[PDB]
């Protein structure tokens, strides 16, 4: 049987087009296409379908159909999922499943088929584009897991009871797992859990909020002291208890930005009284369910990376840094792409929800390549974004560890 | 010669009802004349007589040398559903592969050959009018899709896609290409086999019932906007400059747009006299005279114009390359070629008069389009011939604020070549003069003052008149790099000045920050330090 599922009220269905894609992944989605197309899932479609969402493929040899139905996802009935298990979160250890092809068996009510239209491009345009809509759950759309929800916790149970000290997380395609156990213990438990699926490494707590440690010198500068003082004034935004008068005062007059200064002792104890406040977070910050979570990423440059997680401005709920991956060297792209899967993964770990993302990069720069790097089941929400040059140096200014 | 093909279920838009407009009265000559035509599709199964109760009408025409039917469906388009974009992405003579041979299909009135939704063919009745407003005229509606109305090319283009399913599986190594109302048909077969496949297909579409025409046979070249499609090359239609001893605005508007069609085919076209025209302009009609100058360049153009350029086909087993040139600031030319001086494609890609911006970077802008263009066109990315050295490339976007990536690429010393025409010093300079810049100006009075201190003693102020607050403190560094020596340390509050920095511009909007970038761009050393205010 299938439950009726209709758009939220006076929403219309998703009219997105196909950005251009490479012969290679085109000829993969034929493939990939015709096959579901016989085993019924999907069926070709005519011109009085007027929707369309955008598709593509990703990597084995073999290449995954990805569908950005983040535009129906959007415009579909809301139905109050599986609560957050703050417990997730603090875990030794945490393995994501792809579970989406669980949704391939259960059928689509067919009065919303419609909406799921979506279309094979043909280079150059030589041939008309492929339509098609789906006849079964499709993956990557909100009401699939949701509606696959009473058939989850029946194959899911056995296992969250033949071990009940492992906890369980549904999002989308997405099961994500966490534990333990010592590593192949766990590793080992996951598979357990593989083929139960079958018949039918992330560690959560390493996280924290990095804090922000400012330079110390034998001998500063005019130029050290207008630095400092510079981003200190802006972290006051975020501790009004930073305070640099004492410091101001050094720079009274107009010496060569080389020249050095004796600090005062009044300098002193002002520097140490604000080393002291960003010796931990600023108080108060707390989630809100109810908000829409935001995620800013900064190009420090050297594949360094800074992003912040939060709600509110200057009111982080976690600050991170990643540096490039072996391999990425000469393509900044590719590592904004894995930063932005990792803080979205990070995200959903901890709150069950994608953030929306601040991208500093140009958008027709990102929508070529994203995907050829892209590789999670889901797509977060971005913006492309011009960084305050502060923002920057501010968290440049992060700490890392003593040796690594 | 109808269609044994399965409708297409078409509805109305939420809610609309179908036309209800009134039958334009038509004199008896014309009026005599659609009963004719009408009585001939009447036949043939097109349309239907219909009785009364079809609160639905669209007003029917006659024109011309014999009368023609036109009945106007605006309404009935504007009320119906909408359909899938019909291919409205034309493809491009360098993204095609070349065939041994290419034969051209009429299915003309195949419009006419489509059933329409029986269900939905109500909407489209129409009246033949009676010699006064006299007695009822003549009524009738569509059975198959009408000329003029919204779906029809969707729905034509969409069944004659079913009808060839078969034929294409049946023979792969043939390409076809449905463009509107023609069929391109063509191989690497030998012109015997080919005739015959040809044939064939022409046999089964009769097997449904689209009936294709030699009078009208199309033959070689092949028109295609603009293009002429030979065998072994695509080639630019001719475009011609009317010469006249008299030019209105609307004539060197229009001109200057064909003429900036060209600058992308055609090298160095240029129409900078041409719209220097335009000044001060008071209606279209309105006749300029031809300055010399403008003269003499709308001269060379007719000579550019007057050499044709061809291009190739093309070969999935050859490498794709594009080379890029930098034609003047923020302007920019490229080809796109897989066999030497052989091209595809080339295209000239206009200065976008942005705020603040450098070469380096609108090299990689250009670089983009292109990409996206080829992806677009033959579906890869091209093997990049960029003129700016590895290193200048490594040195910028290593630290540029923003995402950035060029695709494989290789170095080509084709000047000019692009480079940083600065590059703000990571420390300040030891020994060098630091110039404490500072500008203020009444926002409301528009009155301000720009100055500096140096470390030195040496000082200065500048009165302005009519300014705001970023003129006078964009000043202040102007002044400053003017007074200074080859190296000079430059402090200033200005948040304005942080984004200099961040950007190191080589290109603006405002002549005044034009200026210090070319102070920028000529003393040997300079550090720029922000630092907050009050
Ligand atoms: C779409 C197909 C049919 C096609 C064509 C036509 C064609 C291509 C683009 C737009 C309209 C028509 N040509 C264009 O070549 C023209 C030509 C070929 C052979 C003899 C004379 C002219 C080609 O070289 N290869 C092809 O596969």
């Amino acid at each position: 049987e299938t439950v009726p599922v209709k758009l939220k009220p006076g929403m219309d269905g998703p009219k997105v087009k196909q950005w251009p894609l490479t012969e290679e992944k085109i000829k993969a989605l034929v493939e990939i296409c015709t096959e579901m197309e016989k085993e019924g899932k999907i069926s070709k479609i005519g011109p009085e379908n007027p929707y369309n969402t955008p598709v593509f493929a990703i990597k084995s040899t073999k290449w995954r159909k990805l569908v950005d139905f983040r535009e129906l996802n959007k415009r579909t009935q809301d139905f109050w999922g599986i609560p957050h298990p703050a417990g997730i979160k603090k875990k030794k250890s945490v393995t994501v499943l792809d579970v989406g092809d669980a949704y391939f068996s259960v059928p689509l009510d067919e009065d919303f088929r419609k909406y799921t239209a979506f279309t094979i491009p043909s280079i150059n345009n030589e041939t008309p584009g492929i339509r098609y809509q789906y006849n079964v759950l499709p993956q990557g759309w909100k009401g699939s897991p949701a509606i696959f929800q009473s058939s989850m916790t029946k194959i899911l149970e056995p296992f969250r009871k033949q071990n009940p000290d492992i906890v369980i997380y549904q999002y989308m395609d997405d099961l994500y797992v966490g534990s333990d156990l010592e590593i192949g213990q766990h590793r080992t438990k996951i598979e357990e859990l593989r083929q139960h699926l079958l018949r039918w490494e992330l560690h959560p707590d390493k996280w924290t909020v990095q804090p922000i440690v400012l330079p110390e010198k034998d001998s500063w500068t005019v130029n050290d002291i207008q630095k400092l003082v510079g981003k200190l004034n802006w972290a006051s935004q975020i501790y009004p208890g930073i305070k640099v008068r004492q410091l101001c005062k050094l720079l009274r007059g107009t010496k060569a930005l080389t020249e050095v200064i004796p600090l005062t002792e009044e300098a002193e104890l002002e520097l140490a009284e604000n080393r002291e406040i960003l010796k931990e977070p600023v108080h108060g910050v707390y989630y809100d369910p109810s908000k829409d979570l935001i995620a800013e990423i900064q190009k420090q440059g050297q594949g360094q990376w800074t992003y912040q997680i939060y709600q509110e401005p200057f009111k982080n709920l976690k600050t991170g840094k990643y540096a490039r991956m072996r391999g990425a060297h000469t393509n900044d792209v590719k590592q904004l792409t894995e930063a932005v899967q990792k803080i979205t993964t990070e995200s959903i770990v901890i709150w069950g929800k994608t953030p929306k993302f601040k991208l500093p990069i140009q958008k027709e720069t990102w929508e070529t390549w994203w995907t050829e790097y892209w590789q999670a089941t889901w797509i977060p929400e971005w913006e492309f974004v011009n960084t305050p040059p502060l923002v920057k140096l501010w968290y440049q200014l992060e700490k890392e560890p003593i040796v690594g | 010669p109808i269609s044994p093909i399965e409708t297409v279920p078409v509805k109305l838009k939420p809610g609309m009802d179908g036309p209800k407009v009134k039958q334009w009265p038509l004199t008896e000559e014309k009026i005599k004349a659609l009963v004719e035509i009408c009585t001939e599709m009447e036949k043939e199964g097109k349309i239907s007589k219909i009785g009364p109760e079809n609160p639905y009408n669209t007003p029917v025409f006659a024109i011309k040398t014999k009368w023609r039917k036109l009945v106007d469906f605006r309404e009935l388009n504007k009320r119906t559903q909408d359909f899938w974009e019909v291919q409205l992405g034309i493809p491009h003579p360098a993204g095609i592969k070349k065939k041994k041979s290419v034969t051209v299909l009429d299915v003309g009135d195949a419009y006419f050959s489509v059933p329409l939704d029986e269900d939905f063919r109500k909407y489209t009745a129409f009246t033949i009018p009676s010699i006064n407003n006299e007695t009822p005229g003549i009524r009738y509606q569509y059975n198959v899709l009408p000329q003029g109305w919204k779906g029809s090319p969707a729905i034509f283009q969409s069944s004659m896609t079913k009808i060839l399913e078969p034929f294409r599986k049946q023979n792969p190594d043939i390409v076809i290409y449905q463009y509107m109302d023609d069929l391109y048909v063509g191989s690497d077969l030998e012109i015997g086999q080919h005739r015959t496949k040809i044939e064939e297909l022409r046999q089964h579409l009769l097997r449904w019932g689209l009936t294709t025409p030699k009078k009208h046979q199309k033959e070689p070249p092949f028109l295609w906007m603009g293009y002429e499609l030979h065998p072994d090359k695509w080639t630019v239609q001719p475009i011609v400059l009317p010469e006249k001893d008299s030019w209105t605005v609307n004539d060197i508007q229009k001109l200057v747009g064909k003429l900036n069609w060209a600058s992308q085919i055609y090298p160095g076209i240029k129409v900078r006299q041409l719209c220097k025209l335009l000044r001060g302009t008071k209606a279209l009609t309105e006749v300029i005279p031809l300055t010399e100058e403008a003269e003499l360049e709308l001269a060379e153009n007719r000579e550019i114009l007057k050499e044709p350029v061809h291009g190739v086909y093309y070969d999935p087993s050859k490498d794709l390359i594009a080379e890029i040139q930098k034609q003047g600031q923020g302007q920019w030319t490229y080809q796109i070629y897989q066999e030497p001086f052989k091209n595809l494609k080339t295209g000239k890609y206009a200065r976008m008069r942005g705020a603040h911006t450098n070469d380096v970077k609108q090299l990689t802008e250009a670089v983009q389009k292109i990409t996206t263009e080829s992806i677009v066109i033959w579906g890869k990315t091209p093997k990049f011939k960029l003129p700016i050295q590895k290193e200048t490339w490594e040195t910028w976007w290593t630290e540029y604020w923003q995402a950035t990536w060029i695709p494989e690429w290789e170095f080509v010393n084709t000047p000019p070549l692009v480079k940083l025409w600065y590059q703000l010093e990571k420390e300040p300079i030891v020994g060098a003069e630091t110039f404490y810049v500072d500008g203020a100006a009444n926002r409301e009075t528009k009155l301000g003052k720009a100055g500096y201190v140096t470390n030195r003693g040496r000082q200065k102020v500048v009165t302005l008149t009519d300014t705001t607050n970023q003129k006078t403190e964009l000043q202040a560094i102007y002044l400053a790099l003017q007074d200074s020596g080859l190296e000079v340390n430059i402090v200033t509050d200005s948040q304005y000045a942080l984004g200099i920095i961040q950007a190191q511009p080589d290109q603006s909007e405002s002549e005044l920050v034009n200026q210090i970038i070319e102070q920028l761009i000529k003393k040997e050393k300079v550090y720029l330090a922000w630092v907050p205010a009050h």
